[PDB]
């Protein structure tokens, strides 16, 4: 089936290390102590 | 220690080269004299370490070359001049927040990315199957005119994109969409590159779904696009490295997985995309250079067209020196065209400026048949799987026969580029009159 033969082809570049933008995770305002 | 860093440079994966700058700065940060006093004399490990942040300066990926910008006037003006700093740890870090304990949406068998993955595999299949009913009701011709319109610039290369009435003509540093169903442009793009350089091939890459586009550029680079068919979006790079010195010839293998390249060199190479590292590296044996390469899926045999003539046969399982596994020699002259068809059994098509288009078998050391059009081609394409073959003439003629050599249809026009619609029959040619245009079923 060729819906067969398109979920066998692989997805070349499709991970999160290109796809997403490469940052620094944003700070909080914590205030519990 | 020092001595590593060189190595690495060979790797595709930007964020490494990206790291590698930085680790370039963090090394030289202790020992800035003797690169000041090398710099100011230009203008052995730390020769070749200023080599290496010379050829990162150069990268095609802009992270890459601004910071090699920025560290650069540390050395060459020599107090810490520049400051460098990359967020990879904290994003990597990034990964503990997201939930661990759950099975995420995109694995259940109900959610929108499942049916919208399934709707367009039905769509590529269903054109697909189309072909076959399209071509074996008796042989369709091409006397309908679809499209045909004017451009700014001549038309380099002209590629169909595989489930969607549109192409894409691309120049020595453009691109712009086209669809011939409509007659309309869909959208203008520049490639970047500068003016030392030209585009050498254009290709399209993940057709099945979420397509994107590959450009090669001479400098031996090659550069990969997103979001080009939105028209309310950017498009956006995906990747982009230069790993080599016809100038620069590319093959992909969408079933294979895989990338190839060679140039004006007796060297071709290997990259796979997922680990971004070169996997073979294998030298032409002869003593020519390559014009023109295409290989097989998932099997062994790679063909190529040499400068002297030859064609060569590769089994790329094996050592180098056990590679080379046949060799045609027939054409006196250079090779202007070889190709190997994908089809039950292997057959190889070749051209040369003699004008024999021969026809020859894995396993025969002899051309099966032979046919001319005209000495000397502009452009030759050959149907997937039909019996089809498309030849234009720098005399305005252009035809499309049968293998046999049996005319199917004749036309008159200067033809630059010309292809065929891999599914459903048609035709694009592109002059050297910036005119393009296409021909479709009856």
């Amino acid at each position: 089936e060729a819906d067969l033969t398109d979920w066998n082809l692989p997805l070349a570049f499709m991970k999160k290390r290109h796809c997403e933008k490469i940052e620094g995770s944003k700070s909080l305002a914590q205030s519990w102590r | 220690v020092a001595m590593m860093l060189a190595q690495l440079v060979s790797d595709g994966s930007p964020m490494v080269r990206k790291e590698l700058v930085v680790a370039l700065s963090h090394l030289v940060v202790q020992y800035e004299s003797n690169f000041c006093t090398v710099a100011l004399q230009f203008i052995s490990v730390y020769t070749q370490i200023w080599r290496v942040l010379l050829h990162l300066a150069a990268d095609p990926y802009p992270e890459v070359s601004d910071v090699a910008m920025k560290v650069l006037n540390s050395i060459a003006y020599k107090f810490i001049s520049a400051t460098v700093q990359t967020g990879f740890c904290d994003w990597s870090a990034r990964y503990f927040a997201q939930p661990v304990m759950k099975i995420p949406e995109e694995h259940d068998l109900e959610s929108q990315i499942r049916k919208e993955r399934e709707w367009r595999f039905l769509r590529n299949s269903r054109v697909r199957r189309q072909a076959q009913q399209v071509i074996q009701k008796g042989i369709t011709r091409l006397d309908d005119q679809i499209f045909l319109n004017r451009n700014p610039g001549v038309p380099s290369v002209v590629k169909f994109h595989p489930f969607t009435p549109c192409i894409a003509v691309a120049d020595k540093d453009s691109i712009c969409f086209w669809d011939w169903e409509k007659g309309e442009k869909l959208d203008y793009f520049h490639n970047g590159n500068p003016r030392y350089t030209r585009v050498t091939a254009m290709e399209y890459l993940n057709g099945q779904d979420c397509s994107l586009l590959l450009t090669a550029t001479d400098d031996g680079a090659i550069r990969v696009w997103k979001n080009f068919a939105d028209l309310e979006k950017n498009p956006e790079m995906v990747t982009a490295w230069q790993g080599l010195s016809a100038g620069m010839v590319v093959d992909w293998e969408q079933e294979t997985g895989l990338l190839m390249s060679s140039g004006d060199v007796r060297i071709v190479r290997i990259w796979d995309t997922d680990r971004e590292m070169k996997v073979q590296d294998i030298p032409t044996g002869a003593d020519s250079c390559v014009t023109s390469l295409s290989c097989d899926s998932h099997r062994s045999l790679i063909v190529a067209g040499l400068g002297d003539g030859s064609i060569r046969v590769y089994d790329r399982r094996m050592a180098l020196s056990e590679c080379r596994v046949m060799t045609y020699r027939e054409h006196t002259a250079w090779v202007v065209k070889a190709s190997l068809q994908k089809r039950p059994d292997g057959h190889i098509v070749s051209v040369s400026v003699n004008g024999d288009v021969r026809i020859f078998d894995p396993r025969m050391p002899e051309s099966v048949n032979v046919l001319q059009i005209v000495k000397g081609l502009t452009a030759l394409d050959i149907h997937p799987q039909a019996d089809l073959i498309a030849c234009g003439s720098v005399n305005q003629f252009t035809a499309i026969y049968n293998s046999s050599g049996e005319l199917i249809n004749n036309i008159k026009y200067a033809i630059s580029c010309l292809a065929f619609h891999p599914h459903w029959p048609h035709l694009a040619v592109g002059s050297n009159d910036y005119y393009i245009s296409v021909y479709s079923v009856e």
